[PDB]
């Protein structure tokens, strides 16, 4: 291992501990039940992660060849991770800078990463919660906004951009974002999304206002609700018509997709964006404990319940799509009936599905004319199942567009909305944690201000930034941030935290540590993983960004209301000169830790 | 809005208060 010289004399040495426990409770705060504490670290690794990235991560891969992959890193890569992470958390009795500071300080810099990351995603996230917001208000009306398009001036034809496409994709791209054709054409900013940013992230001021001792009250209802309100919609999703037509297409994998190293890096930032990982949250929150907290246990059991929570909301998601697509399947075929009947005029209960070829055949046979002048639609099942949802594009069209068709549409509406909403104040929580703690440690505020004041300065600075995604070039915007802000940080970051706490601080020193916690050495799979499987699988993720990332070309997609073949959104190639803002976003977070360590190399000279 | 800006008048108050 790395020689790191005066390791001790800087760490508490096991025979304070069981004293400096007892120590710390009057100015740093602590956890009222270890029910608070597992609860908080669940909602922080669950919500809005795995509705929307997810899916789409799932299509664009060919639905069940992305779910192999992810089993296979969820074992091998997230829970050592999460057991490392626990284990110095509660250790070093320290936040998100302390753990890393105290270890070679030249690795310093790696913490600013993390807290930086939990700022550029931030913006990210209080955005998307923003749009549920509105949706959640345009609620509390029986004919929905969404159910019909609008008319024109002249009140006798539907508007034509509604006409073409369906009036969910009208309300969604029209009424709600006004979205614009290109994202060099940027506008106003749009007052009605203004109310509900801000909106947002005032409740999500009232809920942080103190750190602990406020977000614990909010929880137990925050990362309760999501798990009563799944239920309810697996149990009406498993109903339709194509449930259990649908969910095959998620459990159907196709061998020759598994050898792109495409699948494999989404399967790495997936694992790694699904647990909280590399961004400071927990890091900090399980530093709370006391000192003699099991951590096998709570690391395995979050593990496994993050797991399976979301396959179960994987399962209910492309229920719903499968039934979207049987129901379009239907149209289809419906459509074609009634032309084919409307040609020969032949009875209206005799064309159907079953015998439809041969009556095409009879009717073609007899009048060669009049049939060949027919237009034909050619389509058919387990095809619609294939249609590509863009990013932030599922929650909006797909499940608007079948809570539309069931009784009751307003109550089901309120109820998916508001379990959405509490997913995304359940993880920012965790997200506004991870950067209100380390300001407090670098010492930016002098002490004699409360904590109120910091909390909003953050809230304010944020919530100003957050103007971009106002525009009426949001979508885009949001789109290019989230492809890079979530990819190489939450791998390197990652990468240099399981180095450094394996080869640096000593895994031996480690072991010790948690034999006198728990009681026991770890088990030998924890140091299976640990020594030898964590590190290679990692690197080999690390390469094959690389690998996917030149050779091939950046493209978005754009509305473009005034183009031929409109229904389809068109693809087109991203301007020359936004590489300089995926360097912003994606290069800074992740070369800052090394950069900072040159800084010390020098400095210490 | 008014509430939510209630219970944070209200929270910042209960601060000074128990402060
Ligand atoms: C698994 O992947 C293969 C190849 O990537 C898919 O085969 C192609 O599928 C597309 C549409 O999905 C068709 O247009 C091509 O004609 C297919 N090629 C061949 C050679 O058959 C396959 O469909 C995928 N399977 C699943 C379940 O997604
Ligand atoms: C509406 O009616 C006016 C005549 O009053 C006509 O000029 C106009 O084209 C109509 N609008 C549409 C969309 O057809
Ligand atoms: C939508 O955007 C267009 C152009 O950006 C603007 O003219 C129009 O007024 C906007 N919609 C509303 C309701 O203001
Ligand atoms: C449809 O009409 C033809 C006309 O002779 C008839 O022979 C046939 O039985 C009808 N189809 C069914 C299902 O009855
Ligand atoms: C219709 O019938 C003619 C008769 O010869 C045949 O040549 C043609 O291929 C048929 N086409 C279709 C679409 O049935
Ligand atoms: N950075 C975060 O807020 C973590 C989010 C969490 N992994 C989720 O998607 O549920």
């Amino acid at each position: 291992v790395l020689p790191n010289p005066g390791l001790d004399a800087r760490i508490p040495s096991l025979a304070e501990l069981e004293t400096i426990e007892q120590e710390e409770a009057s100015s740093r705060p602590k956890w009222d039940n270890k029910a608070q504490y597992m609860l908080t670290c669940l909602g922080f690794c669950v919500g809005l992660g795995n509705v929307w990235r997810f899916p789409y991560l799932c299509q664009s891969h060919g639905g069940g060849a992305f779910m192999i992959p992810f089993l296979i890193l969820l074992v091998l890569e997230g829970i050592p991770l999460l057991y490392l992470e626990f284990a110095i958390g509660q250790r070093l009795r320290r936040g998100s800078l302390g753990v890393w500071s105290s270890i070679h300080p030249a690795l310093k810099g790696l913490g600013l990463a993390s807290m930086l990351t939990s700022f550029m995603v931030g913006l990210y996230y209080n955005t998307i919660i923003s749009w549920i917001m509105w949706y959640l208000f345009n609620s509390f009306q029986e004919p929905l906004p969404w159910s019909d398009c609008p008319l024109n001036e002249n009140q006798t034809g539907y508007v034509d951009e509604c006409a073409r496409s369906s009036p969910v994709d009208y309300f969604w791209y029209r009424e709600t974002l006004n979205i614009s054709t290109s994202i060099s054409d940027s506008g106003s900013i749009q007052w009605w999304m203004l109310l509900c940013l801000a909106c947002a992230w005032s409740v999500l001021y009232m809920c942080t206002i103190r750190g602990i001792e406020t977000t614990g009250k909010a929880v137990y209802i925050t990362s309760t609700l999501p798990y009563v309100v799944l239920t309810i919609f697996l149990i009406r999703g498993l109903t339709l018509k194509g449930a259990t037509n649908g969910i095959v297409f998620l459990f159907t994998p196709n061998v020759t997709e598994l050898a792109q190293p495409d699948t494999w890096l989404d399967a790495g930032a997936q694992v790694f964006f699904s647990f909280s990982l590399a961004f400071g949250g927990l890091i900090s929150f399980s530093s709370y404990n006391s000192v003699h907290n099991n951590c096998e246990k709570d690391s395995v059991i979050v593990s496994i319940i993050n797991g399976f929570t979301s396959v179960y909301v994987a399962i209910v998601v492309y229920s719903v799509i499968g039934f979207r697509a049987t129901q379009r399947y239907d149209d289809c075929f419906s459509t074609n009936i009634l032309t084919l009947i409307n040609g020969f005029d032949l009875p209206e209960g005799n064309v159907t599905q079953e015998n439809f070829v041969d009556m095409q055949q009879r009717c073609n046979a007899s009048d060669p004319a009049a049939y060949a002048q027919l237009v034909f639609q050619t389509c058919d099942i387990n095809a619609f199942l294939s249609e590509a949802v863009e990013g932030t594009g599922l929650a909006f069209i797909v499940f608007t567009e079948a809570i539309t068709k069931m009784p009751l549409s307003p109550l089901w509406s309120v109820l998916f909305f508001i379990m959405l909403f509490c997913l995304g104040l359940s993880s920012m929580f965790g997200n506004m944690e991870g950067v209100v703690v380390p300001l407090q440690d670098l010492r930016v505020i002098p002490p004699k201000w409360p904590k109120e004041v910091l909390t909003g300065l953050i809230c304010l600075g944020t919530f100003l930034i957050g103007f971009i995604f106002t525009l009426n070039s949001g979508q885009y915007w949001l789109s290019l941030l989230d492809s890079y802000a979530g990819s190489i940080p939450l791998l390197i970051i990652a990468f240099c935290e399981m180095f450094s706490v394996v080869y640096v601080y000593g895994v031996d020193r480690f072991n010790k540590d948690i034999e006198f916690m728990i009681g026991h050495k770890p088990n030998i799979f924890w140091q299976v993983t640990w020594r030898v499987v964590s590190p290679l699988l990692m690197l080999i993720i690390f390469l094959f960004f690389f690998v996917v990332e030149v050779s091939q070309e950046l493209t978005y997609s754009i509305w473009d209301p005034g183009y031929e073949e409109f229904p389809k959104s068109q693809k087109i190639s991203y301007p020359n000169w936004v590489y300089v803002v995926v360097v912003i976003v994606a290069g800074v977070p992740s070369l800052t830790i090394p950069g900072y360590a040159i800084y010390k190399l020098i400095r210490n000279h | 809005m008014g509430v939510i800006v209630v219970g944070i008048v209200i929270l910042i108050f209960t601060g000074i208060r128990d402060r």
